[PDB]
């Protein structure tokens, strides 16, 4: 179940996704168009080119919707919209190539229920998929993690 | 007159160093400037 | 509960009320009238806008009949007099619409009965409202907490 996660629609294409975490609806900035909800669309984002990832509060009538993201990341399978995804040395991984462009901002659910990362995209090396991801430290640092030739979706 | 009006001398001691003044504001306001976006760019890397 | 809590009237309708704790009688600031009871506003107040709230002192007779204070706040649900609320993440939240204008001053319990916080009000949103109140620090250090619109109740 992720209900509570929104698309974008470039031209009526879901190129990408967006979350609402922590009561601020976040979106890839690489990701062209206008969100699906009206709303939300009404959300003047903030840009953080840094991590390809743009912020704003999300207006006073749904900040108690918004996904609960995820200090802790323990090395083992994270829920996902398509299935789950093994995390694994301090990365996401992932089938060799499932998924792919217009998946980016999909966020990545702890089995609680919770939002650990969102996806910007990924690579192979041949054997496996790696994902590009904005993480936390355990400390809290937000941060964006993208692996060696990363491609952004 | 018995001498040239040298710029580097027709500015008095006191207006050149308010000149002087003004000019090492807005240098050292653009020079720390600078060295902040590069601390500032060390600060993720630092942590990551 | 109302063996230790009690309502004030504004000349004769209810509007709000008033907790003790640890012998320390509180309540909102902004809530005017006089507690139904001859002994309690009798005390004089001291107040402080940056929390506000207004307290005193219970007189020795009363001492043993007070809620007793705790700062044990683990994320979970807690119990209210109009329904137990959830508390999450720093947030208290809370079913939308209950309470509201008058219900302010409403302590939250512990399961052993000890409070944990006082309503000063919220914001009524979404699946859920959350409130603005008053707790403390995990070193007991008194803290207002006033998410984003909230409005006194």
């Amino acid at each position: 179940e992720s209900d509570k996660t929104f698309p974008i629609m470039l031209n009526g294409q879901v190129n990408g996704y967006a979350c609402v975490v922590g009561g601020r609806l976040m979106k890839p900035l690489h990701v062209e168009g206008k969100i699906d909800n009206e709303q939300l669309a009404a959300v003047k984002l903030k840009k953080a080119s840094m991590y390809d990832l743009e912020y704003g509060d999300v207006p006073q009538n749904m900040k108690s919707d918004t996904l609960q993201y995820t200090s802790d990341k323990p090395p083992g399978f994270y829920n996902w919209h398509h299935g789950a995804v093994q995390y694994e040395n301090g990365r996401f991984t992932v089938p060799r190539g499932v998924g792919g462009k217009g998946d980016s901002g999909r966020p990545i659910l702890d089995n609680r229920g919770r939002v650990v990362a969102i996806v910007l995209g990924g690579a192979n090396e041949g054997t496996r998929t790696a994902l590009s991801v904005v993480t936390w430290n355990q400390k809290g640092v937000t941060i964006k993690d993208t692996p060696e030739g990363s491609e952004p979706w | 007159h018995k001498v040239d009006q040298e710029f580097q001398a027709a500015v008095s001691k006191t207006s050149w160093n308010w000149l002087l003044a003004l000019f090492g504001g807005a240098s050292s306001l653009i020079v720390v400037g600078l060295i902040v976006l590069v601390c500032s760019s060390m600060l993720i890397n630092t942590r990551r």
